[PDB]
């Protein structure tokens, strides 16, 4: 975790939180705090790029998040004005884009000859205004395998996640995705996108018929089905179970403020009865058409209570 | 939660979403008005609108401005207040009555007192 | 331009003889007229009526500058003059011409405004009279006051324009006005960049403006002859 | 508040400003066309009705709701729904049947077990009685009209222009005719089924009455809301034009200072 | 004043009215019975003095009042000067239906036309 | 039709090329539907 | 024509184009393509300006075609910044004006003495989004005598020439104008200026005042349609405009606008030859030829 | 009364005026107008600040009057761009806080030890298409003690003086006011402030 | 049309006024609904819906993504559909049939098979 330009106390209130969670013996934290000089706060996350290069090199995998480049930017901004380099746009140096390409290019997943090990980057860069037109985001934007857009509004008004289906894209895609999470996944992405598009429909707030009010009905108890709690990842086959009630239209007679409760005690009963089931989805990844029908008998199931 | 605990924190995000509506809708109220608004749409604006006069507090060294002597609510205090107007305890109250008084009593008692 | 002491102590209206103007947005005497408005609108024969009016009913000349001229339109409005006889090569004129076109370089297009408002403060300093100063384009001169703040390698101020942009105008606006000997009244033709009333450009100029006139298409397609817009047109002078 | 955004912002409310203003000035002649129907129709009620002003008839009750299915035009649906569940009060469990969505949605959500039919298609074009008819078919089809105590149809009575009033008015059924006092100054032969059809025919008569206000008070309604539309999307308009103005302006001092800046070095 | 289709309303002073009743022709006059009849789909008359006019209808109702004024009010309706070919093609198509709840409005048909016929 | 419609097939046999200029064309079209409503839920769709 | 900064393919094609219409043998093509240094592309204009003027000065008359300043202006703009002349509002320096203007006020038409020869201009302007605010466009917009102003909205209409009219104007205007195509199109910029501001009603209860407004109006709007390379002889032009603003297309479908034309004129060719010439040569409209021309017309309309 | 930036012409009828109700006696006028050096209109201020300034110290009181603030700033703008100083927002120096800051803290109430002299700012900036939000603006209102500011779309319904209620606050007068009017308007503020809000809610 | 014929040509003008039209119109079923229209408009937006589909198509190339095999057109059969489609000879269609297929074989293949 590169810490660029934080405060140290969120810095340190940060490292408490991983303890709290056991989470600090297999991560590195490398801090170029807000304090320290401009050259640190540039220097870091190419430093950490190498700590963690480490991993990728030596057969293992490591995760990058890089807290964030707009204020690398910032100071490799200040070394070159003061240096007396002349300015590019918004008075950043010319190759403000090199400087970032470079870094991210170095994440990678190495072939079998050379090891298997992977390097995976999360950047991270903060805009202002939503203006994603605004320098770095679009040089940064342009040079990442996708972008997960997270916006205000949709905090305030309850999607947290605050997760831009809309604009959040992985251009890896699917590949990445555990076979069972795919499977029950078909189309979730597009069709919460059809969503949005009946609900701009809505506020003509004309009559709707049984197409239009059917994909409503789904499409906000979905949107309600991936609302989470901080602190609180879930496993594949607590996702999956969730996923597919939600899919296949089991959800879609259940009172909105109770899809909280309905999440948890079907996993409650999940875990208490077909433990068997979620012990496969996660030792194989992959429901098995009888995985699929044992797991349709059980949703059903629970759903008349 | 885990510093405020749920109801603060649950009275705080319904009071947000509610807010963050009001706030969706200013275009729509901007030029068709209230009217083209559905009936829960329309609720939640009437509500939004009394917990946002609601926010406003009067402060004692800004008594130069209000004119009104300056309140000191509590966070139990507020809660609670803002809790009730959030189960709609209170629709039927003048949206003025919410403006500039203290906790949840001071609604009932400017309301009684404009209500003659 | 004419010291503290040399100044107007009263406000005074310049009669111009056209009904719609002296009845709605009466002129300064020694005052300056926004005149708005494009082609199509007669603002030329409009312009010649006040050289004349000004000339007939008071007894004054009138200079007419051309500040950024399209030359085909110096070409008419000198043959239109000789036509209506403002000028008159066998007798007598009322006008004299100033011109200084768009292929002349920003120097020459700053400094024509001057040129003719020199040629317009004698007759109302050594004549003593009551004057009309033509200036087409006033903005056209703020235009090229900024090439030549650019050219001379000066920091642009805000939105581009001379840093120079209120004391320049100031300097020429200045010396347009009443004296005890008399008064150069101006008809200054206004652009407005963008339809922007904001732009640095017609917000300084307005700075100085008393009147305008703001004649119309709406206005000569009814068939109203001027075609001054009534309701736009307004006088800082009808008090 | 960049400037890409404030100009396509500044568009899509011109664009809306245009459509509103097409909608007053396309009310206004329709407003027209529904006039003559809304005089045709309140003079057969002259006819009509002057038989029961002479036998003065006084009247399980049928509430039927008369609205369209179009929104745009204001609290026509909404404090007609109103006076309904005003009415609606004095007896929770009477039967209604709704014309035109608007108001049936509006009921479904407060009474939504209280409603047994509902019709569709209406406010588009002015009511005929071949529709009047229909539905008072209906009516005493599914409904069971006639086997009904009381009935009352309620519409949105058009006062002026600029305003309307949610308005009630009685049908009286084949009983209530027989039984009304005066009935026996006039010497209609008893000759077969004589008070039904007067009723049969006074559910449709009425009803169209009802229908041809509702929809003349309606498009009033649309008129007058589809104006103020204009006017403040015209308001809008000159607040984001200043603000287009300013946005402009800054773009080119901002970008101009990158390149003083770059030239300076 | 007192003569109404829904679409169209019709008269105002009259000195006789002859009228297709329920039970047959009836004529209202100067002073007569207050009465109410269904009226059946035929022929109608307005009198001032000695003035013809003779209109076809659809069907509806007659009141006489007891302020001695009547009402008649009909939907649908001069005589010959509106309504043959246009008759008669459409005699044959209804004819036809009758043959076929849907064939019971045919036999509706052949009557309000058969009466036109004779006009 | 009904009694309540008698006269409106008696008027609409008896509408059907000379006074139908919109008028009557129009007063014989009507683009009305019903629906029958149950325990919330309705029955299904019909033209009037 | 003044090729500036285009690819030497396209020079090459227009170049192909105009030996397929006989056009060369009448024209020059001064070439600045997109790979040549930036001065060639600064001076081409003035260079082709002053080849125009051998003609102005002679007593004949050139029209020249500057395609396109945009790329003038951003040539300039690199010798500058080069020579590290100082800039202004993006990056131009202060005489990009003074630039254009030298080059346009060079065109005119010159007087009697002067062997009453003449230069006409085409420049060409490249908007950004269509912003007419936009630095360069605005200096030259205040130099010409005015715009022909395209769309590419108009241009998916499928309105080709996709010229926005409420936008265009020629302050010359009445003077330049076949006294004849004049006669019968005062109406046409009336009838237009109507049919733009009744043009949201086209969405089913209109009366028929702003109902006909709606019947000219895309009628003429179809008869302004023009395949390229195709352009019309004045006296063809001047019976399609005929036929037009005096009402003979309103009973013809929209569709058979297209076909019309064609057949009109054909038509008017073999039976009418005769009015045609007239027009052709005497440029104006008796009172006979306009009787001439709607009989003409009232038959072919009839068939 | 300062006048920086008017016009000669404007200044004439406005000592005219000031003649005319005879104030003239007990005032004095500094101008630089339109035409005058830029650092003339930048040190008008400044030294009518020293003249006010005398009789705040000799235990009287005077009131100063800048008209306008705007154009002042604005010849500032002029000598910091031709000595190439960079341009920040609207092409303004990064100090020209601090011209209007360093000048309106003169204005001022002096302890019952220093005689008790005042002086009273009555700063005019001048804003654009009604803009509070610009740069000069805000740096003027957080400089004073608080702001009257004039509305042009009341003035143009005939509201005069028109000043808009909610965007108006005296900060230290609501102290200083004499009772009388204080105890006869009873909040009178924001009664018509949210007055506005309401009437504005209606068509 | 000198290089691909008229009727490639005309087609493809065609297709364009159609999408232009259906642009232009986006205005109106906003605000108005889709009931506010012209009988032609009702159809040309039909239409134009219709043709939005069928100008999408899977690339082999982008498997990962659809999962949809890769579907390539013949450029007569490319005009052949569109022209087809233009006249209205498959306005009975769903519009789901024409996204993400290949040539108009694969329209009729899929209404039937989702139909099914």
């Amino acid at each position: 975790y590169v810490a660029v330009g934080q405060k140290r106390s969120t810095v340190a209130q940060l490292v408490q939180t991983l303890e709290q969670h056991d989470a600090m013996k297999y991560s590195i934290i490398v801090a170029a705090t807000a304090s320290e000089a401009a050259p640190l706060q540039y220097l870091a996350p190419f430093t950490a790029a190498s700590i963690g290069e480490w991993f990728r090199d030596n057969g293992k995998h490591a995760l990058i998040v890089y807290d964030d480049l707009s204020k690398q930017a910032v100071a490799y901004r200040q070394l070159s004005l003061l240096l007396r380099r002349p300015p590019g746009r918004e008075a950043y140096p010319g190759d403000v884009f090199y400087l970032h390409s470079r870094l991210l290019e170095r994440a990678a997943k190495l072939s079998e000859k050379e090891g298997s090990g992977s390097l995976t980057a999360l950047p991270v860069i903060e805009t202002q205004g939503g203006d994603v037109s605004a320098y770095i985001p679009t040089n940064v934007i342009s040079i990442t395998d996708g972008q997960i857009f997270l916006e205000a509004e949709l905090f305030y008004k309850g999607i947290r996640p605050a997760i831009n289906v809309g604009l959040s894209v992985s251009r890896v895609g699917s590949a990445a995705q555990v076979k069972a999470l795919k499977q029950v996944a078909g189309s979730l992405k597009l069709f919460l996108a059809q969503y949005r598009e009946v609900a701009a429909f809505a506020q003509f707030g004309s009559d709707l018929d049984a197409s239009t009010k059917q994909t409503l009905v789904r499409g906000e108890r979905l949107t309600q089905l991936l609302k989470q709690n901080q602190y609180s990842p879930l496993a594949t086959e607590e996702q999956v179970p969730l996923i597919y009630a939600g899919v296949n239209g089991h959800l879609d007679g259940i009172e909105l403020s109770r899809i909280g409760e309905f999440e948890s005690s079907f996993l409650s009963y999940l875990k208490s009865n077909h433990n068997e089931l979620l012990t496969e989805i996660r030792e194989k990844g992959e429901l098995s058409k009888e995985l699929l029908a044992s797991l349709k008998s059980a949703t059903e199931s629970f759903v008349a209570t | 939660a885990a510093v405020v605990g749920q109801e603060h924190y649950d009275v705080a995000s319904k009071v947000q979403e509610t807010l963050q509506t009001y706030k969706s809708l200013q275009d729509i109220i901007a030029i068709l008005g209230m009217d083209e608004l559905s009936e829960q749409d329309k609720l939640t604006v009437e509500r939004a609108r009394k917990i946002q006069r609601f926010l406003s507090q009067p402060f004692a060294v800004a008594e130069v401005f209000t004119g009104i002597p300056g309140k000191l609510v509590r966070l139990k205090d507020t809660v609670a207040s803002f809790k009730a107007v959030l189960e709609g305890k209170y629709d039927n109250i003048p949206e003025h009555a919410f403006y500039m008084v203290g906790g949840i009593e001071d609604v009932v008692a400017k309301a009684e007192k404009l209500a003659a | 331009p004419p010291s503290f002491a040399e100044q107007s102590t009263s406000a005074e209206i310049l009669e111009t003889g056209i009904k719609v103007v002296d009845l709605l947005a009466p002129y300064a005497r020694g005052g300056k007229i926004g005149l708005f408005g494009g082609a199509g609108v007669g603002k030329t024969v409009f312009i010649q009526e006040l050289i004349n009016n000004i000339a007939k009913a008071h007894g004054g000349f009138s200079v007419f500058t051309g500040v950024g001229e399209r030359t085909r339109e110096g070409n008419d409005l000198y043959r239109e003059m000789k036509e209506t006889g403002v000028i008159n090569l066998e007798g007598e004129s009322k006008v004299a011409l100033v011109f200084g076109q768009m292929n002349e370089p920003p120097g020459a297009r700053a400094r024509v405004a001057l040129t003719g408002l020199t040629i317009a403060e004698y007759f109302r300093d050594e004549e003593g009279q009551d004057v009309l100063l033509f200036i087409d384009n006033i903005f056209r001169f703020t235009q090229a006051g900024s090439e030549v703040s650019a050219l001379l390698g000066r920091i642009p101020s805000a939105v581009g324009y001379q840093p120079t942009l209120a004391t320049d105008m100031g300097l020429l606006q200045e010396r347009i006005t009443t004296t005890k000997k008399g008064s150069v009244t101006s008809v200054q033709a206004v652009y407005v960049p963008a339809d922007d009333l904001t732009d640095p450009a017609p917000a300084t100029t307005f700075a100085h403006l008393d009147a305008t006139t703001v004649l119309s298409r709406g206005i000569s397609e009814l068939g109203i002859y001027p075609a001054v817009d009534p309701l736009d047109s307004k006088s800082r002078l009808l008090d | 508040a960049t400037l890409k955004e404030v100009e396509m912002r500044l568009k899509s409310i011109k664009n809306i400003e245009k459509i509103t203003k097409t909608m007053k000035i396309v009310a206004s002649t329709r407003l027209s066309k529904a006039e003559k129907a809304k005089i045709s129709a309140k003079k057969m009620d002259e006819a009509e009705q002057l038989f029961y002003k002479n036998a003065e008839t006084k009247n399980k009750e049928l509430i039927v709701a008369i609205t369209s299915d179009k929104g745009l035009c204001g609290s026509i649906h909404s404090q007609l729904a109103k006076a309904v569940r005003r009415h609606l009060n004095d007896q929770p469990n009477a039967d209604i049947v709704t014309i035109g969505d608007k108001i049936k949605m509006q009921l479904l959500r407060t009474h939504p077990n209280n409603i047994k039919l509902s019709i569709n298609g209406i406010g588009k074009d002015a009511p005929t009685f071949q529709e009047s008819a229909l539905i008072a078919d209906k009516l005493l089809s599914v409904m069971k009209a006639g086997t009904y105590p009381k009935i009352s149809i309620f519409y949105n009575d058009p006062v002026s222009s600029l305003s309307f009033e949610p308005s009630e008015k009685p049908i009286f059924n084949a009983k209530t005719i027989e039984q009304s006092p005066s009935f026996g100054k006039f010497e209609i032969d008893t000759d077969a089924n004589v008070p039904r059809d007067l009723f049969e025919y006074t559910l449709a008569n009425q009803m169209l009455t009802a229908m041809a206000q509702g929809y003349a008070a309606e498009i009033s309604a649309r008129r007058n809301a589809m104006d103020n539309a204009s006017k403040n999307a015209g308001d809008m308009i000159n607040r984001y034009s200043i603000l287009y103005n300013r946005t402009r302006q800054a773009v080119i001092t901002n970008e101009l200072v990158d390149i003083i800046t770059g030239a300076s070095s | 004043l007192q003569f109404a289709l829904p679409h169209e309303t019709l008269y105002s002073e009259v000195t006789q009215v002859n009228l297709p009743a329920k039970s047959g022709r009836i004529g209202v006059l100067a002073n007569h019975v207050p009465t109410v009849e269904q009226l059946l789909p035929g022929v109608v008359e307005v009198m001032e003095g000695s003035n013809s006019k003779k209109f076809f209808i659809s069907g509806g109702f007659a009141t006489v009042q007891p302020d001695s004024q009547l009402c008649v009010t009909a939907i649908e309706a001069p005589l010959e000067s509106f309504s043959e070919n246009i008759k008669n093609l459409l005699a044959e198509a209804k004819k036809n239906v009758s043959s076929s709840r849907e064939a019971a409005e045919a036999a509706i048909q052949v009557e309000v036309l058969e009466n036109l016929q004779s006009v | 039709m009904s009694y309540a419609a008698y006269l409106n097939v008696a008027a609409q046999a008896i509408r059907s090329t000379e006074l139908q200029t919109a008028s009557v064309t129009n007063r014989s079209q009507t683009d009305a539907f019903y629906t029958q409503y149950k325990n919330a839920s309705e029955p299904t769709p019909m033209t009037k």
